């Protein structure tokens, strides 16, 4: 659950923020607690000082989100960052992390998705597959 | 002359079946992509992993050989202009005494025999010649073009588009108009397809007006 | 979207997944590797296909391979 | 070619009153260092070399318009 | 006579160019291996290094010798 | 005291272990190699010395001593240019005839039939021509003997070894702390005041007391061997006094004041000297005495140990308004503790520095005999043009490396760099659109007249006897400075430069320096410049604002300055780095001043060259063809391209071979880059593969795996091959065709 | 003589350099004193 009363980092703004692509398809936002008030680096270019306490910011893509996460994790110590996808309905979608524990931990419930039972030197020939609905991988 | 020329052909033949065979051979896969039938004919690269994969692609080696065809088929009708240009003239001894070095190539077929093609034009007047003199210079231009999708790559032109996208989105009497589609740069292949395309036509329509013009100013 | 399979001589290093800008990839439990877990892609439809999961791979020839299919504005990286 | 004048009295007179003014200047404007406290020899040395400065320019552009 | 000689010239090394070109293709998509047990294609495949790795030295030995020649009558 | 000297003595150890043991500054390469790729990266990080280390004062003092080392190789160069002057040359000889003697200090030994590139090069001589003006300079300097210069040699080998040994000494022995470094202030005052004041005030002396005596004989018709040695025209005052009567009043009206007595050596002449054709060397003297009084008064303007003194952060901190924010704050840590930024600014006013000397060096030619050797002016402008952009895209692949590293956003928050970065979008787009515009309002013209003279419609051209483009304000400029003397310089007896206007300096029959009229021509070759500049500039500010992110890649300072690509995706991200954007910005700088030396070229070859004949008629080069046919790419292609490279093509058999081989070679090397900048990796390191299937069948497969080229190193060799070629043409090109004709 | 200045002389750039220029003055005197060889001489 995105609490949209959260407050904002102190920016001054830029020209590299959301489009209207933000408004019409699709928008990201970025929550985290910091400990202190502390400068960072924009995802979009510029400097913006995150608050004590939570933050809530809004971006264009989801890899801008995940890199200003990358950025808090690694010279801030941050690791409670929730990151969520809105809809112009107003729709919001949680994506990361997305069952609360980080995808490079194994969490119980998870499901293999795209995995396949053999090496990569198994694939089938093109030839092989050709006009059939087979795929490569067999 | 004859003799230089036709193993620089032997040369050149030679080398284009390299890049053609080899890429024949490889396009379903080498030690540094070995599953390389599972992504096609055509893909741009296997990213910079593994010491970095460009044009790693058996389309990329028909790309490649292109350039080799050109010179190739460059060289054969270089050959066959001056050395028929010179008999034609009386002037055969020009061609056996000049054609065993690279400058008398340069001087005394390219240009020597360029004077009335580069005069179809001119601040005095002009003659049936301009045309020519026009296209030309039109292949001396769009072969420099074609340099330019073979050059600079992907990443350049598509921060140049999105600062473009940020322009016109905050323009006023101008966001009224909206696009369909969202302007992006060309993906790597079609680049170095529309630079074939543009270094192509430059060399055919350079050499169609050298050798048109030429051969009408001096004989007809 | 793009296309991410991860094959059965994945040892579970967990490299690919820290390498993936756009979380695609995640870590399931297995039983093939001494590891004890496998990656796995449940959210291709975010995947801008920057292979940089395929460059994290220490496996002798790729366990992650991404093949490049039907672009969409995510997959595209278009922030606009 | 400007004309400029043979060394007399009054070239002294204006060398001397460029120097005290930039000394009282100095005295004035300068931040880092009753009212000749803290004088020191840097800041005299600074203040007769601008009052150098200043009277050589004041005395060649007064020999220049013709005010000698 | 120039220009026939040009033309059917560069048509020449394009047609060649699109024969090794649709053959790549063939080897992508319409080689199929097992249908091919020892063949004559698959020979080829087998010793595909040795084809690139001589074509590549007819190719250097012709270019180093060729252009020496020339270079040094310059 | 705050500025002191702080020193660590014998820090490293001299020994010659680190010499056996390639790659040992950098921990990635001290493993040894395992591939082939590890060669080329021991020769590509080795100077790179912020990324061996992270300690400041380490880096410094590396800097330091391999700026040692670099003087000492210029030292040594300029020895050699001595010595060869002294023993290889017929400096003497064109002494006694300046207008008739062509300069050579190089003579090539008998091998291979090489020997006839010893050309009659007049003096009774054979040797190679030499263009770099050095002949110029010691006749300027006053030495008439070669004794001089090969006590010119020796000085430059000693001062050679004292810079090496300075080398070695403030490197291994002594090297400073990074507090003696980190002194911004103490620096400029005594790099302004010491090294530029006390430097124009010698060198004033030397022209002074050395230079105008010898000169003043020289232009008199006095013999070289007759003229009194310097150290007479030192201490005898009366032999002085007799060309300059001031020298009889001594000292006194310097320190009473009473300048104007000196105006016989110290004059505001103007012009050119009749005799020689350079400038007049009273009016140098007077310039770099001016000079040095003016450094020396600006070295002591920064604050030090005592009180008095700016201090450079509270101007910087005190400089700021309301449309910029903190504004210029922050900007002093910034250059005092980034190397790289201070080597982006640096680099950047050395390649303006060294424009601005290409220009005002072929219009006022300073050097007595320079203006009419011909060669030697075409060579000093194109090479100093050349250092002058290839040193203004450095400044901006310095800037770009350290936006990658040395930017910190904590320290940098809302001060202007936090703000361009907040813009750059706004900045990029509207130099995009101005750029097309220039593109378009500039080369469209040339095209436009193509198609109208290809069409027979010669009244729709661009040109001066159709519709006109008329340069009128660089028109009213050259107006202006033609009527300059007596009115707004009224103390100047001629005109700056007879560029702007005035009469026709002619030395031996040949045009010194003559009035360079501006049309229709000349102002679409000004915008193409601009055009030209303003690409350069967009390639290269999008690559350094766009170094650390964008919209593309979030995490773009992660990847590092120069990096490949971040893989196929987002449609493909190839070339995404600012090391790219400074690999593309040197193609289009390539391209810019190609375009300025060619303008520059055929301008002066054909309306200013030439020959002076009876009833005052100036006959030039290509008889001013530049008017009719430089508004026209075909005219571009045969009146300059084809008709002026016929010299070089025609060379072979004459001492100006070298220069058509050096034309085809450069051919060659240019064709040879194509393969490095059109193909990709994949491709050579599959066919590698097939290499190595053959060196493996007989058993020599080498240990060292053999790889195909990085990315970037495949993009590095293609441009530097790209550059040499085209430079190494337009070189041999221009050298060729104006020894021959000028 | 230093045992690890002899290492840095068996670089590969070193004795390259030293290499090729030996078989340089190799081909410089052997045409200097037999000039114009275009032939073995039979
Ligand atoms: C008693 C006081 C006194 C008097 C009467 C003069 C009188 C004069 N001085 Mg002088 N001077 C004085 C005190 C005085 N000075 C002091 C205290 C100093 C400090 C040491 C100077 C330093 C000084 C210098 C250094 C020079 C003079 C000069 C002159 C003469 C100027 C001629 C003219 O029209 O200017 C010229 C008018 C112009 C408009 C020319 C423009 C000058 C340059 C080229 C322009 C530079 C501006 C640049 C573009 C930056 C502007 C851009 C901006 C937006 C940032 C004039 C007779 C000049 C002289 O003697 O010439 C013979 C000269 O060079 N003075
Ligand atoms: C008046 C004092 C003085 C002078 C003349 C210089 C001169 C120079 N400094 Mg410098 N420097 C000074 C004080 C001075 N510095 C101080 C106080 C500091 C500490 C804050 C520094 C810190 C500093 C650094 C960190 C660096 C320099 C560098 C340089 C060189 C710039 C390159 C150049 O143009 O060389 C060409 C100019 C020449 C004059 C060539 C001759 C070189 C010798 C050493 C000149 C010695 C002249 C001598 C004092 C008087 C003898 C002349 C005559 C009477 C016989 C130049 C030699 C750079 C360099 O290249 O270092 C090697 C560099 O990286 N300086
Ligand atoms: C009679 C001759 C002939 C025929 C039938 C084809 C037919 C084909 N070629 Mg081929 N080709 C030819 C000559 C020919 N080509 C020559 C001479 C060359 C050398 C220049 C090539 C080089 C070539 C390449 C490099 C590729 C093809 C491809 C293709 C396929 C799709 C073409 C396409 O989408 O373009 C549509 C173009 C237009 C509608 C523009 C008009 C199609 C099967 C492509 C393909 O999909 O194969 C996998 C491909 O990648 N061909
Ligand atoms: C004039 C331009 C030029 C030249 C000389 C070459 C040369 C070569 N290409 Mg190539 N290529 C070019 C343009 C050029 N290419 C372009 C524009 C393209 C399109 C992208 C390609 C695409 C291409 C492909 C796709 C392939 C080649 C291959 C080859 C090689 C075999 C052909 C040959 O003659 O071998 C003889 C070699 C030469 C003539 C090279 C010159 C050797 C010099 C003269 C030796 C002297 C070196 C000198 C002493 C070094 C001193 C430097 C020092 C002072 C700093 C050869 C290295 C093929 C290959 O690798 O085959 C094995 C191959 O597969 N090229
Ligand atoms: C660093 C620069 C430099 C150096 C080392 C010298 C060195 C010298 N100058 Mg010189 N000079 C220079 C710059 C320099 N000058 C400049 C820039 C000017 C222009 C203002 C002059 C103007 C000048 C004059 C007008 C005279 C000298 C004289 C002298 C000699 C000193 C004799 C003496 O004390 O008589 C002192 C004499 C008095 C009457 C007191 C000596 C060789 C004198 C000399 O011997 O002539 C050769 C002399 O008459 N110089
Ligand atoms: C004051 C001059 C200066 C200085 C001190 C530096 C210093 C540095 N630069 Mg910089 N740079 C400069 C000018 C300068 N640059 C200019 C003018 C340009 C524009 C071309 C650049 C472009 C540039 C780029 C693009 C990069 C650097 C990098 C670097 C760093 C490492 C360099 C290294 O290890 O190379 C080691 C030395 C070599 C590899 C030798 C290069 C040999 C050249 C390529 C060929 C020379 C050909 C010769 C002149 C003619 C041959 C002809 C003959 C064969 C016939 C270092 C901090 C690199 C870096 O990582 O910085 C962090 C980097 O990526 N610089
Ligand atoms: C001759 C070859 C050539 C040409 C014409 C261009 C053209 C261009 N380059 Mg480019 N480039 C080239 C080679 C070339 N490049 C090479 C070899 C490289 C390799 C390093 C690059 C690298 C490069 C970079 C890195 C950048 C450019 C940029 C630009 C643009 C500059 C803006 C401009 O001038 O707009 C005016 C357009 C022109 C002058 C093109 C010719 C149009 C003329 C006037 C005639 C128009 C007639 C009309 C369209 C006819 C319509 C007929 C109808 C049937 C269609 C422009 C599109 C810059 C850019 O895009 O930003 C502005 C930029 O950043 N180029
Ligand atoms: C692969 C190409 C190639 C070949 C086969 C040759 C072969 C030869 N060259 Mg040539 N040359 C070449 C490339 C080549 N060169 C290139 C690329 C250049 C330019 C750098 C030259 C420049 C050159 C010159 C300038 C000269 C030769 C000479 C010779 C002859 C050697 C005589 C000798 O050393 O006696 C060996 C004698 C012994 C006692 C052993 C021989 C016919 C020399 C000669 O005699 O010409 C006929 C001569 O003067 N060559
Ligand atoms: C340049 C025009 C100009 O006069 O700018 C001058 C103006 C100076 O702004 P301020 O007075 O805020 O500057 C104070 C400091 O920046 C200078 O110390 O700059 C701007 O307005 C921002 C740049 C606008 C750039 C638009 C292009
Ligand atoms: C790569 C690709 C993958 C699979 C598909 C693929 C398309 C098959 C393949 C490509 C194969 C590629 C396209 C192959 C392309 C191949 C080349 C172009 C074939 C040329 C053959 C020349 C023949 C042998 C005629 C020779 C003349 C000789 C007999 C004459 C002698 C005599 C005559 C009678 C008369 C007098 C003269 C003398 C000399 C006395
Ligand atoms: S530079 Fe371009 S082609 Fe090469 S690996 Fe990177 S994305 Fe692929
Ligand atoms: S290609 Fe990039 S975005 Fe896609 S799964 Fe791999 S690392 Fe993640
Ligand atoms: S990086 Fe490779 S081996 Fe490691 S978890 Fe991912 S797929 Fe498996």
């Amino acid at each position: 659950t995105l609490n949209l009363q959260i407050p904002s980092p102190t920016f001054e703004g830029s020209t590299g923020g959301w489009l209207r692509a933000a408004e019409v398809e699709e928008k990201y936002a970025i929550t985290w607690t910091s400990p202190k008030e502390q400068v960072f680096e924009m995802p979009t270019g510029g400097a913006a000082i995150m608050r004590q306490g939570e933050n809530l910011l809004y971006l264009a893509r989801k890899e801008q989100c995940l890199a200003l996460a990358t950025q808090v994790k690694n010279s801030f110590k941050i690791t409670d960052y929730k990151v969520y996808r809105i809809f112009p309905s107003g729709e919001v979608q949680y994506l990361h992390p997305k069952d609360g524990v980080f995808p490079e931990k194994v969490n119980a419930g998870r499901v293999g998705v795209g995995n396949v039972s053999h090496s990569i030197g198994k694939n089938l020939n093109p030839a092989q597959i050709k006009f059939t609905s087979k795929s490569f991988n067999g | 002359g004859d003799f230089l020329i036709h193993h620089a052909i032997a040369l050149a033949l030679h080398t284009t079946t390299l890049i053609l065979v080899k890429g024949a051979l490889d396009a379903r896969g080498s030690k540094l992509m070995p599953d390389k039938k599972d992504f096609g004919y055509s893909f741009p690269c296997d990213g910079p992993g593994r010491g970095g994969t460009c044009d790693i692609s058996a389309w990329d080696a028909f790309y490649l050989s292109m350039f080799w065809m050109l010179n190739t088929i460059g060289w054969v009708t270089f050959y066959w202009h001056w050395k028929h240009v010179t008999i034609w003239q009386g002037n055969a001894g020009q061609f056996n005494e000049s054609s065993t070095y690279i400058m008398g190539w340069l001087r005394d077929y390219l240009w020597l025999n360029s004077s009335p093609l580069i005069n179809g034009y001119n601040p005095f007047g002009m003659n049936s010649l301009s045309v020519w003199s026009w296209m030309f210079l039109f292949g001396h231009l769009i072969w420099a073009t074609g340099f330019m999708f073979l050059i600079s790559w992907r990443g350049y032109w598509q921060e140049l588009i999105e600062t473009l996208v940020w322009a016109h989105e905050r323009t006023p009497l101008a966001n009224l108009v909206r696009w369909k589609d969202k302007p992006v740069a060309l993906s790597i292949v079609q680049a170095r397809l529309v630079g074939l395309i543009h270094f192509t036509a430059g060399y055919i329509f350079t050499y169609a007006a050298f050798v048109i013009a030429s051969t009408t100013g001096k004989f007809g | 979207s793009h296309s991410v399979k991860v094959y059965d001589t994945c040892i579970g290093c967990t490299q690919c997944v820290r390498a993936c800008p756009c979380d695609v990839l995640e870590m399931v439990s297995w039983d093939g590797c001494k590891a004890g877990q496998i990656a796995s892609a449940p959210r291709t439809e975010d995947c801008i296909g920057c292979k940089r999961c395929e460059t994290a791979c220490p496996t002798d020839f790729l366990s992650v391979r991404v093949y490049l299919g039907g672009e969409t504005t995510r997959s595209m990286g278009l922030a606009y | 070619v400007p004309q400029t004048v043979a060394w007399s009295a009054k070239t002294g007179a204006v060398m001397v009153l460029s120097n005290i003014l930039c000394i009282v200047a100095g005295r004035y404007v300068i931040q880092v260092k009753g009212s000749f406290a803290g004088f020191g020899l840097p800041e005299l040395l600074a203040s007769t070399s601008l009052g150098h400065i200043v009277g050589s320019g004041a005395i060649l552009g007064l020999s220049y318009v013709g005010v000698l | 006579q120039s220009a026939l000689y040009t033309h059917h010239q560069y048509i020449a090394g394009f047609l060649m160019v699109g024969a090794f070109a649709h053959g790549a293709i063939f080897f992508v998509r319409d080689y199929d291996p097992e249908q091919n047990k020892n063949n004559v294609l698959a020979r080829i495949l087998d010793h595909k290094e040795a084809i690139i790795s001589h074509l590549s030295w007819v190719s250097l030995f012709l270019g180093f010798h060729t252009l020496g020649i020339y270079v040094h009558n310059d | 005291k705050k500025v002191s000297i702080t020193v660590d003595r014998d820090p490293v150890a001299t020994s010659f272990e680190k010499w056996a043991q390639p790659g040992h500054f950098s921990r990635t390469l001290a493993k040894g190699p395992k591939t082939t790729t590890w060669i080329w990266n021991l020769h590509a990080d080795v100077h790179d010395f912020d990324s061996h280390t992270n300690s400041l004062e380490d880096i410094s003092r590396k800097i330091f001593s391999a700026h040692f080392g670099q003087l000492s190789i210029i030292f040594l160069w300029l020895s050699g240019m001595y010595f060869h002057g002294a023993r290889f040359s017929n400096y003497s000889a064109w002494l006694s005839n300046p207008t008739a003697v062509k300069p050579s200090a190089q003579v090539v030994w008998p091998i291979v039939g090489q020997e006839i590139l010893n050309g009659d090069v007049g003096g009774g001589f054979q040797g190679v021509q030499v263009t770099s003006g050095f002949f110029q300079i010691w006749r300027a300097s006053g030495i008439t003997s070669e004794v001089e210069l090969y006590w010119c040699a020796l000085a430059g080998l000693l001062m050679s070894g004292l810079m090496i040994f300075a080398g070695w000494f403030h490197y291994h022995k002594a090297a400073p702390k990074l507090e003696w470094f980190q002194n911004a202030e103490s620096m400029l005052n005594h790099h302004l005041s010491g090294l530029l004041g006390l430097g124009c005030l010698s060198w004033a002396g030397h022209q002074i007391h050395i230079s105008l005596p010898v000169n003043k004989l020289l232009d008199a018709g006095v013999a070289p061997q007759e003229i009194p040695l310097p150290h007479e025209f030192l201490v005898n005052r009366d032999l002085m006094a007799q060309l300059y009567p001031s020298f009889s009043k001594g000292l006194v009206p310097f320190f009473t004041l009473n300048w104007s007595e000196y105006s016989d050596f110290l004059t505001f002449k103007g012009g050119l000297n009749p005799v020689t054709g350079g400038l007049w060397l009273s009016d140098t003297a007077h310039h770099h005495l001016a000079l040095a009084v003016l450094f020396i008064v600006a070295g002591h303007m920064y604050r030090t140990n005592w009180g008095i003194g700016h201090s450079m952060k509270e101007i910087l901190e005190a400089h700021k308004g309301p449309f910029t924010g903190e504004g210029h704050k922050g900007l002093y840590e910034i250059l005092t503790t980034s190397w790289h930024a201070q080597l982006a600014i640096n680099l950047a006013m050395m390649g303006s520095v060294s424009i601005i000397v290409a220009h005002h060096m072929y219009a006022m030619p300073p050097y007595p005999y320079i203006a009419t050797d011909y060669p030697t002016q075409l060579s000093i402008f194109t090479h100093h043009m050349w250092i002058g952009g290839f040193c203004v895209v450095g400044g901006a692949a310095h800037a770009g490396i350290f936006m990658v590293r040395d930017y910190n956003p904590a320290q940098n928050y809302n001060n202007l760099l936090d703000r361009v970065i907040r813009h750059r979008d706004a900045i990029i787009s509207h130099l995009n659109w101005i750029c097309i515009f220039l593109g378009f309002h500039s080369f469209g013209l040339y095209i436009h007249n193509d198609t109208m003279r290809a069409l027979g419609r010669t009244q729709d051209m661009f040109s001066d006897t159709a519709i006109q483009l008329k340069p009128v304000f660089a028109q009213w400029v050259q107006s202006i400075h033609t009527l300059a003397p007596g009115n707004t310089t009224p103390n100047a007896l001629a005109t700056a430069s007879y560029a702007f206007g005035g009469d026709v300096v002619a030395v031996g029959n040949k045009v010194a320096m003559m009035p360079i009229s501006l049309g229709t021509a000349d102002f679409m070759v000004h915008h193409i410049h601009a055009f030209t500049i303003h690409v350069t500039v967009l390639i290269l500010l999008k690559g350094v604002l766009f170094s650390r992110n964008s919209r593309l890649i979030p995490d773009k300072a992660n990847l590092g300055f120069r990096f490949p690509c971040d893989g196929p995706g987002r449609g493909g991200t190839c070339q995404s780095s600012a090391w790219d954007s400074v690999f593309l910005g040197l193609f289009w700088m390539y391209n810019c001043i190609s375009v300025v030396i060619f303008h520059f070229s055929w301008k002066m070859q054909s309306d200013v060259w030439g020959t002076v004949q009876a009833d005052g008629t100036v006959t030039h080069i290509t008889g001013g063809n530049f008017a009719q046919s430089a508004i026209t790419i075909n005219g571009w292609l045969r009146d300059f391209l084809w008709a002026q490279a016929s010299q070089v093509i025609q060379s072979y058999g004459s001492a100006l071979s070298a220069y058509g081989l050096i034309f085809l070679g450069a051919h060659f090397i240019w064709a040879f880059s194509l393969m490095f900048l059109f193909s990709g990796r994949g491709y050579w390191q599959e066919l590698i593969e097939s290499i190595v299937w053959a060196h493996n069948k007989l058993n020599v497969a080498p240990a060292i795996q053999p790889r195909a080229l990085s990315i970037t190193q495949g993009r590095a060799v293609g441009l530097a091959h790209y550059l040499l070629g085209g430079i190494g043409t337009t070189w041999a090109f221009f050298l060729a065709r104006i020894i021959s004709v000028g | 003589m230093d045992s690890n200045f002899l290492k840095y002389l068996s670089t590969a750039p070193v004795l390259f350099t030293v290499w090729l220029s030996f078989t340089a003055s190799f081909i410089i005197e052997a045409n200097r004193f037999f000039p114009d060889m275009l032939y073995f001489p039979m």
